[PDB]
């Protein structure tokens, strides 16, 4: 056709344009994380803003093609990125209001203090404040204030400011020819492509309704367990056929249950597997750490570092006059620039961080060739995915014992299998539900379901029926429990962190068919394989130029998601929690309350 | 032996052109000493059609003409007989009966700057392709669209010609090369350029 055509010459032009304005922030961005100054921030933002309003630009002068005039599919997913426009389908006046409530409700968030009572002169705040109190803690009412005055001192403030937050964002939502600020996040996962790979954001409830019914019974079981033995250290404040207490869960939230491991470890006369005595005895650094890691990769078949990757990065902090933020993250600047910012310890914990990077390093090298505009992961849960399997690989008691931190007479004992187990359980299973329920009340919120005077109603009413967890305290349609969470009041999605977990235990599956293990699942090295390594870059070098049903199909064989890699990983911990719980009640119901 | 052609000053040159205003000269009338050739950098590529590699100074040739001009990394590949692409379409294009050399080498630490080396240029947009060994140095606008361009840029107008901005940190497929190839005639004339005796 003509509109084709033209289509191309504009988006051969626009990726010319794009690559040095992108890579002329990444780098300003770089130089100011490793190198805290003033004059090192402004320089930063000023390279930000040129490419917003480049951006800007390009995004209404790409809406005068047609996208129906266009067949091939390529550079229909090149310019339906480019024309998605988000806040700057709205006016000038409603904008400013939607970035004015946003900046408050992250302020008030940010600095926000619980006073204690008993002598209140010396308040707490957040993160160094709270955290501490609620991980560590085994006081009954110190827990109770610090988890309710977080709820009466900051979710109080951000009420009247989240209702008029989702009627702005409705409005941005249906300016885009939507029906919801819920469509706007679900249609993340629209795919287009030949028969049998579409996927439209209607069929993701589904999935994940129908992957959550499978899911359920192993979280009821290991309720069961935490419920049995949270009561030896809580005597009277437990009902042995009951929830369980919001505020007893090693967590602010309740998001993660791995601080509950000193209470509830099978097995505490065996200790767990750490190596970082050896490490240190053997004498180890930051560069020894990063080049084992190089080995685990070019044994699967995947390529060398690039020179510039040992001389652009900082492994280690530098200890001198400069100030550096202290978080691990790997760039991709772009132009084959690639990076890893961490302060690298001689530790466990950092080595197999370092392999989680590296994964991400290596999943951005494989794409550098697609174009721009089609240079991401297949979607929003790919990326941590492959970064994990690594993980999960790079820590069983086979590979350390090959690389010489372990003696070569070592056995291992199925005591402490199931400790290891036990603690996967309570960081993976633990948090699923938590998300698939925060996540569904708020697109019912969007939608309209659930009308403005019952919301905290409805919150506590699927908190009891789909987890099991129930409010210490009475809590009235004054308060708003969700906002108190970091990504609820900060404009982020959340079920990425769903699919992502079903995703990974899947490419293990794979991974570990192709490189002929034979034995439980949560003992499998796919180093000195290659088809693996071939299997898994067949999905890595895609990119999105192909819908995900087909990156996933590449790898897995299957084009969607399913739930029985997770289910098979935890097996042993499945029978031996049920052979543990048959003088116990297995469940749980939703009218006992402890203020009632 | 007493008069060796001029390579020196071919490939020990301070400044080379941009693609799309490739260098020609002519060498004629000298002996030919494809020996210090040898004595350069590790020649990332030094591949050649039509001629023994090793047995140059063997045959004699009316004419030598060496074309010079700089590149990106990932473009060697398009300096060869019979390749499509952006550099072979546009801007520099090799028959497919080659005789002769192809030499490419790296340059950063010589073309690439902190900031950005901005004055090598080449060219995006034209109406048709190039005959072998033609130069186009036309500066006019390129219309894409029925409506008449004239001669201001704007909607499906854009000017030809865009830079590289070479940085040093770049990665290696995305750093400055540069290239210079030789190519022999031997045409009814008598012979003149011949090896050492
Ligand atoms: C950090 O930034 C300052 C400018 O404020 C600069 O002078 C200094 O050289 C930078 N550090 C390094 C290691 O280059
Ligand atoms: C391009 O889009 C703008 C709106 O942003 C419009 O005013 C202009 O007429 C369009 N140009 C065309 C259709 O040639
Ligand atoms: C679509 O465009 C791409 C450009 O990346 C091209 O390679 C391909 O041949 C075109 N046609 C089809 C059917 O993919
Ligand atoms: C992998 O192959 C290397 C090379 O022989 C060998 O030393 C090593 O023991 C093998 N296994 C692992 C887990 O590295
Ligand atoms: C571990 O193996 C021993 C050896 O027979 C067995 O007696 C014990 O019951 C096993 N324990 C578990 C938890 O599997
Ligand atoms: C360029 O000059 C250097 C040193 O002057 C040396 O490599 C040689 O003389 C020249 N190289 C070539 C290929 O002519
Ligand atoms: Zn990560």
């Amino acid at each position: 056709s003509i509109i084709e055509e033209q289509a191309k010459t504009f988006l051969d032009k626009f990726n010319q344009e794009a690559e040095d304005l992108s890579y002329q922030s990444a780098l300003a961005s770089w130089n100011y994380n490793t190198n805290i100054t003033e004059e090192n921030a402004q320089k930063m933002n000023e390279a930000a803003a040129k490419w917003s309003a480049f951006y800007e630009e390009q995004s209404k002068l790409a809406k005068n093609y047609s996208l129906q005039e266009v067949q091939n599919l390529t550079i229909k997913r090149q310019l339906q990125a480019l024309q998605q426009s988000g806040s700057s389908a709205l006016s000038a006046d409603k904008n400013k209001q939607l970035n004015t409530i946003l900046n408050t409700m992250s302020t008030i968030y940010s600095t926000g203090k619980v006073c204690n009572p008993k002598n209140p002169q010396e308040c707490l705040l957040l993160e160094p404040g709270l955290d501490d109190i609620m991980a560590t803690s085994t006081d009954y009412n110190e827990r109770l204030w610090a988890w309710e005055g977080w709820r009466a001192e900051v979710g109080k403030q951000l009420r009247p400011l989240y209702e008029e937050y989702v009627v702005l964002k409705n409005e941005m939502a249906r300016a885009n020819n939507y029906e919801d600020y819920g469509d706007y996040w679900r249609g993340d996962y629209e795919a287009e492509g030949a028969d049998g790979y579409n996927y439209n954001g209607n069929q993701l409830i589904e999935d994940v309704e129908r992957t959550f019914k499978e899911i359920k019974p192993l979280y009821e079981q290991l309720h069961a367990y935490v419920r049995t033995k949270l009561m030896n250290t809580y005597p009277s404040y437990i009902s042995p056929t009951g929830c369980l207490p919001a505020h007893l869960l090693g967590d602010m939230w309740g998001r993660f249950w791995t601080n509950l491991y000193p209470l509830t470890v099978p097995f505490g006369q065996k200790p767990n597997i750490d190596v970082t005595d050896a490490m240190v005895n053997q004498g180890w650094n930051a560069e020894r750490i990063f080049k084992e890691a190089e080995k685990f990769f070019v044994s699967v078949g995947l390529p060398y570092m690039t020179q510039g990757f040992w001389e652009n990065s900082m492994l280690t902090d530098p200890g001198d006059d400069r100030k550096v933020v202290c978080h691990p993250t790997a760039w991709d600047l772009g132009k084959g620039d690639f990076r890893i910012k961490m302060c690298t310890k001689v530790t466990m914990d950092n080595f197999l961080t370092a392999h989680h990077e590296m994964g991400h390093i290596q999943y951005d090298m494989a794409y550098a060739t697609q174009p721009f505009l089609l240079r991401n992961g297949a979607n929003e849960g790919f990326h941590e995915a492959v970064g994990e399997i690594m993980s999960l690989s790079a820590a069983t008691p086979e590979h350390l014992k090959s690389i010489g931190l372990l003696p070569s007479d070592f056995q291992e004992d199925n005591e402490t299998e199931i400790n290891f187990l036990l603690k996967q359980a309570l960081t993976i299973v633990g948090t699923l539900p938590f998300t698939y329920m925060l996540e569904k009340w708020r697109w019912m919120v969007f939608k309209g379901d659930i009308p403005k005077e019952q919301w905290m109603e409805k919150w506590w009413e699927m908190k009891r029926e789909i987890v099991g967890v129930v409010e210490p305290l009475p809590h009235d349609e004054t308060y708003c429990d969700p906002a108190a969470l970091f990504h609820v009041s900060n404009d982020y999605s959340f079920i990425r962190y769903y699919t992502r977990t079903i995703y990974q235990f899947q490419f293990q599956e794979a991974l570990c068919q192709a490189a002929k293990h034979d034995g439980p699942l949560h003992k499998c090295d796919i180093s000195n394989s290659t088809e693996a390594g071939q299997k898994l870059l067949n999905m890595l070098r895609l990119g999105k130029s192909e819908p995900w049903t087909l990156a996933l199909e590449n790898v897995v064989g299957a084009r969607n998601m399913d739930v029985r890699p997770l289910l098979n990983y935890f097996e042993p911990l499945s029978v031996w929690l049920k052979e543990q719980n048959k003088n116990s009640f297995v469940g749980w119901n939703t009218d006992w309350s402890p203020y009632a | 032996i007493t008069n060796l052609c001029p390579f020196d000053e071919v490939f020990n040159a301070t400044r080379f052109a941009s693609v799309y205003a490739w260098n020609r000269k002519r060498i004629s009338n000298c002996v030919a000493d494809y020996s210090v050739l040898y004595n350069f950098a590790p020649f990332f590529a030094f591949k050649c059609y039509g001629v023994s590699p090793t047995k140059l100074n063997d045959l004699c040739f009316t004419n030598v003409y060496a074309d010079s001009f700089v590149i990106r990394g990932n473009e060697v590949s398009q300096i060869a007989p019979g390749q499509t692409g952006n550099i072979a379409d546009y801007n520099y294009k090799l028959p497919d009966d080659f005789t002769g050399c192809v030499i490419a080498w790296n340059s950063n630490k010589l073309d690439s700057k902190v900031g950005g080396n901005y004055n090598y240029l080449y060219r995006l947009f034209r109406k048709s392709n190039l005959k072998p060994f033609e130069r186009d140095i036309s500066t006019e606008i390129y219309q894409a669209g029925n409506k008449p361009c004239n001669g201001v840029a704007g909607f499906n107008c854009y000017f030809p010609l865009r830079s590289y901005g070479f940085r040093p940190t770049y990665g290696v497929g995305h750093q400055p090369y540069r290239v210079v190839v030789l190519s022999f005639e031997l045409l009814h004339a008598p012979a003149t350029v011949c090896g050492p005796k």
